[PDB]
């Protein structure tokens, strides 16, 4: 069944969000295996120490001190994109379009998960994000890379439609 | 990450807001702990 | 007796008023226009705390700080300037930046008594304007002569005076009685008002603060409960916190208030009070020269909104709903509406939103409502109320308020029977009727409105009827001036296009536009032309007998909103009459958003 279908209001309330993470429960022995041992190594207390109490030095940070930090950047940052980004952007926005066009003509139904306006401001708003946690005025196509990566795995799995299907 | 930290506002001359706040959804299956990252990031912001 | 101080203070405050000249000339023009309009001016006039500050620092500080002692000169030397330069006592206001001494309800503490201090806050409720009695006048029927006593008390002053209660005199010195001349007695307005913490500054689940303000005389009813406003005053104790006799309770303290002198409406956003800007000379000829140009009205079309992207005729409708057109009154009785209303029908990313939040920033009037935000009494003003007086009263309400003003609707579809029976009254008669127990009474309601709307099957469908798609009562839709359609196409060329438009955003101005608007909207009442007249005939009856299908019917409506077009684009035009090309406009206008 369509994505659309699964949820249980309409459809279009889906166009307002910026990224969507459809998480599946699928089976796996090992997959299950690592898990239950993750869950038991947390119950027991290693994980207490082990990582959390290791990782601290030099790879990993308090949460006091990680919420201080968003609020330093929040306060004193503000990023703005480069042309080379906006460029890019732009193209790949165009050529999703199409793509989903192209689809949709293809059949007499239209897809569930639609692509707009707000997912271009949406890539934007995530570009800038990456580039300010590094705390630069400029953002460069490195951002826009991950920002694209990250927008293909959340959202583009609208995949799972049946117009989009082709 | 990209959540919390958010995006940048822009304010326009003809008094227009661009949003620079992020939104995310979280679709899945019962009992794959996404009800205990909206508790992480409650206890981690500033405010929330 | 004099004091020497009194005497030094109004003498450098005379050098004050004479080294500035513009104040003088305002007093002096204050009673040229009361003679020879005899409507009656008040004796008062405004002074700047700036000029004051680079003049004399030390009197600056004074009145700051201590105006019981400073403010009571400058009226005295004011009012003897008034004295002397002609062929009631004078009084003072008092604006500029006052520093630290800017505050609100909640940060005003007992450091800031007996000091002027500027408030902001939101009005919550007033009082009943009564009379006070200064002067009373008698008779005496044994001996043909006449009398009079005066009365005081404690708020009539700004220094603390010995108290001297008078009694009301019946009987003579003699013995013989009196008769009241009510005639001849003398009575001044009275009235106390209340301030609270603005709803958009108070921190929020926190219980508010507020405090009084008591005004007299000219500064009576300058102001009603809701409005933003702005208090200049002193804030001042009276009585005696419990200290005279025993009066062992130490609960309470001492009472205060602050005497008013300046009272402020100020305009914000979905309030009842009306922006208005002042219009200079170079404001005006810019205006009058703008209006000679033939792309005028796209010019100004162009200039709503610059960062949405197409929508131009929605703009051009924009516009026309922004200037009006002319209401008729016949001498029998009828009313005939003037208004212009807007729908729009889209999809779900097509910056209704915006268009409407532009709107809400932009009209001088205007107040925002949502489907679901606000029903029942909360539209129309049908929830009723009582003083500590008994009597019950009523209080505005969304479209009460927006009386001669516009109001934003968001998410209409999601509305109600209930209340879409009560708009009905609204969008055709502009009254509101109420009927409970204990009231009778009939409300303007002359408000303009404009809405946005969802489809049916969330996206808009080319392979049914507009009525599956629409989904909203007929007899509703014919009182829909405009009816939009919006719909959003993949196209490679137009996804470019908005795609840089967009990001170029991301990396005429408003307030000219405003007094355009403003001007053409006081100024110009056209009149209707028979070259028009023949036109909307034309267009009028082509319409209505014509075969194509159509986004919303036919009736007389179309035919007013044919008139009630081309009259507002003359007022655009500035013009006093309407020619052929308004009529033509409105008739395109028309023609796109039915086909
Ligand atoms: N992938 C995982 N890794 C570690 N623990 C998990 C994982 N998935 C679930 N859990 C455990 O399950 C609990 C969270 O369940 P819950 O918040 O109810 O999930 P959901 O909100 O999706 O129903 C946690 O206490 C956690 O220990
Ligand atoms: N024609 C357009 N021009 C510029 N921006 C647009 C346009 N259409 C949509 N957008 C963008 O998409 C968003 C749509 O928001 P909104 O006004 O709520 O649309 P709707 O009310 O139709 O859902 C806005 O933030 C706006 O920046
Ligand atoms: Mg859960
Ligand atoms: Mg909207």
């Amino acid at each position: 069944k369509s994505p659309g279908d699964n949820i249980d209001f309409q459809t279009t309330i889906l166009s307002r969000f910026d990224m969507i993470f459809i998480v599946k429960d699928d089976h796996n022995e090992e997959r299950d295996i690592s898990i239950a041992n993750h869950v038991i190594n947390i119950h027991t207390g290693n994980a207490n120490a082990m990582q959390n109490q290791q990782e601290e030095n030099g790879s990993e940070i308090s949460i006091e001190k990680m919420k201080r930090y968003i609020t330093y950047c929040r306060l004193k940052c503000a990023p703005r994109l480069s042309p080379q980004a906006a460029e890019k952007l732009s193209s790949n926005f165009v050529t999703i379009r199409k793509q989903l066009l192209i689809n949709e003509l293809e059949s007499t139904e239209r897809s569930s998960i639609p692509i707009t306006i707000r997912q271009l401001e949406a890539i934007i708003r995530i570009t800038e994000s990456l580039a300010k946690l590094e705390l630069s005025p400029i953002a460069q196509e490195r951002h826009v890379d991950e920002a694209i990566r990250l927008f293909q795995a959340s959202t583009m799995d609208a995949a799972s439609q049946d117009p989009i299907g082709g | 990450v990209c959540l919390l930290m958010g995006g940048s506002k822009k304010i326009l001359p003809d008094g227009m807001r661009l949003r620079g706040d992020i939104n995310v959804l979280l679709l899945g299956d019962p009992g794959t702990a996404k009800s205990q990252l909206l508790k992480f990031v409650e206890k981690v912001s500033p405010i929330a | 007796a004099p004091d020497a101080v009194f005497g030094d203070r109004v003498r450098r405050f005379q050098e004050f008023l004479d080294t500035f000249t513009s104040y003088r000339d305002s007093v002096r023009s204050i009673q040229v226009y009361n003679s020879n309009n005899a409507n009656i001016l008040p004796h008062r006039i405004i002074i700047s705390l700036d000029d004051l500050r680079e003049f004399d620092r030390s009197f600056w500080s004074g009145i700051l700080v201590e105006p019981a002692y400073f403010i009571p000169p400058a009226e005295k030397a004011l009012t003897d300037l008034a004295d002397s330069m002609d062929d009631h006592p004078w009084k003072l206001s008092f604006k500029g930046s006052f520093g630290a001494h800017a505050l609100s309800p909640r940060t005003l503490t007992a450091q800031h008594l007996n000091k002027l201090v500027s408030v902001e806050g939101i009005v919550t409720k007033t009082s009943l304007v009564r009379p006070k009695l200064i002067r009373s006048v008698h008779y005496a029927a044994k001996t043909g002569r006449f009398h009079y006593r005066d009365y005081t008390d404690a708020t009539t002053t700004l220094t603390t005076r010995i108290p001297t209660p008078a009694i009301y005199p019946t009987e003579d010195t003699e013995g013989n009685k009196l008769t009241t001349e009510y005639g001849y007695s003398t009575f001044i307005d009275h009235q106390r008002i209340t301030v609270q913490e603005m709803p958009e500054m108070a921190p929020a689940g926190q219980l508010p603060r507020s405090i009084d303000v008591i005004l007299d005389d000219d500064l009576v009813d300058k102001t009603k409960p809701g409005d933003r406003v702005n208090v200049v005053g002193v804030f001042k104790s009276l009585g005696a916190g419990g200290m005279n006799q025993s009066n062992s309770n130490t609960l309470i303290g001492f009472k205060t208030l602050i005497l008013g002198n300046t009272v402020y409406p100020l305009h914000a956003r979905s309030t009842g009070v009306a922006a208005r800007q002042m219009l200079t000379d170079f404001d005006i000829r810019n205006i009058n020269k703008l209006s000679k140009k033939k792309d005028i009205f796209d010019i100004l079309s162009q200039s709503l909104a610059p960062s949405i992207y197409g929508h131009d005729h929605i703009k051009k409708a924009i516009l026309l709903m922004l200037m009006g057109g002319v209401e008729k009154n016949l001498e029998n009785g009828s009313h005939l509406r003037g208004d212009i209303n807007i729908l729009m029908v889209g999809d779900p990313s097509t910056a209704k939103s915006q268009l409407l939040r532009f709107v809400l920033n932009t009209a001088s009037l205007a107040i925002a409502t949502t489907g679901r935000g606000s029903s029942g009494v909360g539209l129309t003003a049908a929830v009723t109320t009582d003083r500590e007086t008994g009597e019950r009263r009523l209080e505005a309400g969304a479209m009460v308020l927006a009386d001669r003003g516009v109001v934003c609707i968001d998410e209409f579809d999601k509305m109600t029977d209930v209340d879409r029976v009560a708009i009905h009254e609204v969008m055709e008669q502009q009254t509101v009727t109420i009927a409970k127990a204990g009231i009778h009474t009939t409300l303007n309601a002359r408000c303009s409105v404009i809405a946005a709307a969802n489809p049916v099957f969330g996206q808009y469908d080319v392979n049914r009827d507009p009525h599956q798609n629409i989904a909203l009562p007929d007899s509703l839709l014919s009182r829909f001036d405009l009816l939009f359609v919006v719909t959003d196409d993949i196209n490679e060329i137009r996804d470019r296009s908005i795609s840089e438009h967009v990001l170029r955003t991301h990396r005429v101005t408003i307030p000219f536009l405003r007094k355009y608007v403003q001007y053409a909207k006081e100024r110009v009442i056209p009149q209707l032309t028979q070259e028009a007249i023949n036109v909307i005939v034309k267009n009028y009856t082509d319409l209505r007998n014509d075969d194509n299908t159509k986004k919303s019917p036919i009736t007389a409506r179309t035919l007013e909103t044919l008139i009630r077009l081309a009259t507002a684009h003359a007022k655009v035009r500035l013009s006093k009459t309407v020619n052929k090309v308004d009529a033509k406009v409105a008739a395109n206008l028309l023609r796109f958003a039915l086909l």
